[PDB]
């Protein structure tokens, strides 16, 4: 219901997600409700590297670094340089 | 002006001859027991001083006086001089200090239900309902009198009142949010207005604002409570507030809010809208 | 359950018993797999087979929203529900033909 | 097609003289006609009040005159 | 045909204005007569009472005698 | 131009409407009361006479 | 609720009391012979039980109340009282017994008309037949009592009731009733409306209706009394009535069904049906053969 076009900054989010989420312990494949720019989010962590071995279970403390990819067939218009689409011809 | 302030100084002199009066009762009647006819011209001298008062725009004054006299006079004999009395004390209190005024109205009342008289006791009623709107805050109390005066104009078939009445009530409580009293008092009216060829015009209005009350609580029976309106009056489709609710109805299926917002600024762009409508679109189409 | 009781229509609690088909009721009601008739009037009833749920409140009886506008039915609405038994040499599918189409366009 | 045009633009300009001029006599009518039942209830205002005063004047005198004779 | 046209809606436009006016004066008329034949209501009823009430006493009396 | 004049023609037909349809509820109110206001003037009429003819009647 | 069971209650101990007071009563005009007191007395109590009755909300021992004391008012020579106890004791059962308030209430009709009121004896004959109509189904009573209620407003000059009561009357005979009533008082209401201060442009409509009962009964008087009126009532030659009527009539001449359909069709397009028309248009249809 509360769908739109306008732009969200990765960047941006990312910093609320630190200030949010820090020193709280994150989960591949959790789900979570982000409140952003009075905009409620659904989040699904994908993947979790630890400060580059990789983690199955990690905190999330300031320094942590945060890449974002938009949902498969998503039409989130992601901008910023946290990140890392769809190709014009059909698979 | 000036002097009928002096005049009015004499005259709570006029009510200390009748304190003088009082002084009888207290002692003099005992040679005096016959003077009943005293105590009348000392309710009599009291009621003047009152209305000199009155004049004299010292309402507290005023009132006071008549509440006296009332009181004095309500000698178990004489009662609709009494009420009436208290009734005047209460439209001089009415202005400056009502609340006083809501206590001698409700003796009044007792008085004239006790009497029978229920078209007087249900605009006293009605009264003191819409001096409790207009200066208090509490809508329940003129909700209940509300109820009581519809109550006692319907026993005698006084029908247009009660239905008036009724709409205020349904109105407030639509504004307090119990769609479901509002529901029925809005179908009631509708229903039994278009019954008779003078009012037949009103029903569109009233359904409405019922089909309006009914859509706030459930999306999927408005569709059929519009089609019951629809094939019970088949003269409602036409009217335009017909269309523009089935173009809301629709639009909300699609996650549009453009649609809506055009549709009721076109509408609007016909003619001005109220506070109760407006509000009650802006809460309900929020979600 | 067997005579049929007055109930108050309610929401269903979960999509998956929305896509399921089934009534939802509370299990101090009715069982999952009960097929009972719903009794909105003397000339409407309605077949529907039961699957209960501990978020169901007793005494109420959840449908979807396909259910709803079938049946015309009213979340809050009073109905009536009593217990029906299939004749099962007789009332078991063969053959059904069913319309179908993309439910969102 | 100018031919229904004209006619249809005829038709409007008669109805809606005709209709106006209706509207126009019937609250013309109205109106003169309020006034005297204004006036007629003004004059049952004076006698009814009248009627009051002397009735009760007269039963509280009465009512005297009764308790002196007693 | 055009001219007339412009005729007609200067007269129809009049028109309406001055129905307008005399409706406001018509509404105006009658809530004043509905407000005065209130206070007459009240006015009626009381002396209805008060006489109905005097005659009764009257009676009394008379039988007292 | 006309059209801007339909659209006055519009708005001020419909409210003339609204108005006069509370116009005729009032007029319809002041009916529905006169007759009762008719029927207890003729009860005192009737009383009056009735008890100040016994009350001569009696005083001879 | 407290003050409906109280209400009751002392209710119940009034209507004893009254009882015992009209025995006592009864004993006393032999043994003390006090006059008629006691009588008026016991009648006061009798009306103060039942209007506090009626006010507990409860109806049919309320009228009872009132048709008892009226009774033993009368029993005392005392008539427009107990009539006017008779009228609201009728109102009273309006919503508890129908066939007792109908009794009630013709009682206070003949006692008003011997008294020589005219105007409230037809008031309370249109009031019966109001009741009689609405709940109860039946005309021709009815029609009985909008007549005398005519008939006694016109035996004063009440030209507007008796002109609404005959015209309703004509409608309800019209309906069911043969139709040459209908047209006698459809065409005289009509024509005595030529000079009418403000309903100058109203009879046309009552002509109208006049020439659907005509042609509800043949094609020839249809026309024949279109003609007449047409010379009586030139503004009749303009309606926008006359041409439906006349299309209508040269349509069904024919026999071709779909002119009239879509005749009448365009007409209700135009302009709403009433639902009294559509009936006797039906009706006409009917008989196209």
């Amino acid at each position: 219901k509360n769908i739109d076009s306008n732009p969200y900054d990765t960047d941006k989010m990312a910093a609320e997600f630190i200030q949010q989420f820090n020193n709280q312990a994150f989960s591949v494949g959790q789900q979570l409700v982000f409140s952003f720019n009075d905009k409620l989010f659904g989040l699904l962590v994908k993947d979790i590297e630890a400060m580059r071995q990789k983690i199955e279970v990690g905190l999330v403390v300031g320094n942590s670094q945060v890449a974002f990819e938009k949902a498969e067939n998503s039409s989130l218009n992601l901008i910023g340089k946290a990140k890392t689409r769809q190709s014009i011809i059909n698979p | 002006g000036m002097d009928t302030s002096g005049k009015q100084a004499e005259a709570m002199a006029l009510l200390a001859e009748a304190e003088r009066k009082v002084k009888n009762s207290q002692s003099f009647f005992s040679g005096l027991f016959g003077g009943s006819s005293k105590i009348e011209e000392a309710c009599e001298i009291y009621a003047r001083a009152a209305n000199m008062f009155k004049m004299a725009k010292n309402w507290s004054a005023a009132g006071n006086a008549f509440c006296q006299a009332a009181q004095l006079h309500l000698q178990l004999q004489s009662k609709h001089d009494a009420a009436t009395c208290f009734v005047d004390a209460g439209n001089a209190f009415k202005k400056a200090d009502p609340q006083e005024a809501i206590n001698c109205l409700m003796r009044a009342i007792e008085i004239y239900t006790d009497m029978g008289r229920f078209t007087i006791a249900a605009k006293h009623h009605i009264s003191i309902a819409e001096i409790y709107e207009t200066e208090l805050v509490d809508v329940e109390k003129a909700i209940a009198h509300y109820e009581q005066s519809a109550d006692y104009y319907k026993g005698e078939e006084s029908n247009s009142s009660a239905n008036k009445c009724l709409l205020k009530v349904a109105g407030y409580a639509a504004q307090l949010e119990q769609y479901q009293k509002a529901i029925d008092i809005y179908e009631q009216v509708g229903t039994s207005a278009m019954d008779s060829p003078l009012l037949k015009y009103s029903a569109k209005d009233y359904f409405f604002k019922a089909a309006l009350c009914h859509f706030c609580i459930d999306m999927l029976n408005a569709k059929l409570a519009v089609q019951k309106y629809e094939e019970l009056f088949p003269a409602f489709s036409d009217s335009r507030e017909c269309k523009l609710m089935k173009k809301l109805l629709e639009a909300h299926e699609e996650q549009n809010v453009d649609s809506y917002t055009e549709s009721v600024k076109e509408y609007d762009s016909i003619s001005r809208l109220d506070q109760w409508l407006t509000t009650m679109l802006l809460r309900i189409k929020k979600t | 359950n067997m005579a049929g009781r007055s109930m108050q229509a309610a929401r269903c609690p979960t999509d998956e018993l929305s896509l399921s088909n089934c009534a939802v009721v509370s299990e101090k009601d009715y069982q999952s797999g009960q097929h009972v008739i719903v009794r909105t009037s003397p000339n409407h009833k309605y077949i529907f087979t039961l699957r209960t749920h501990p978020s169901v409140v007793p005494g109420s009886v959840a449908f979807s929203l396909p259910q709803r506008k079938w049946a015309g039915l009213s979340i809050g609405q009073e109905i009536e529900v009593a217990l029906y038994s299939f004749d099962k040499a007789k009332q078991c599918i063969g053959t059904m033909t069913i319309e179908i189409d993309f439910l969102q366009k | 097609r100018a031919d229904q045009l004209a006619d249809e633009s005829l038709e409007s300009t008669r109805r809606m003289l005709q209709l106006v001029e209706e509207s126009k006599d019937a609250g013309i009518r109205t109106l003169v006609m309020l006034d005297e039942q204004g006036e007629q209830l003004e004059r049952i205002e004076e006698g009814m009040d009248q009627i009051n005063k002397d009735m009760k004047e007269a039963e509280k005198n009465l009512t005297d005159l009764g308790k002196f004779a007693g | 045909e055009i001219e007339t046209r412009h005729s007609e809606i200067i007269k129809l436009e009049n028109s309406i204005r001055e129905l307008h006016d005399m409706f406001m004066d018509m509404a105006m008329l009658v809530e004043s007569q509905g407000e005065m034949i209130d206070r007459i209501e009240y006015n009626v009823e009381h002396a209805v009472d008060y006489v109905e009430r005097a005659v009764s006493d009257t009676k009394k009396a008379v039988k007292y005698q």
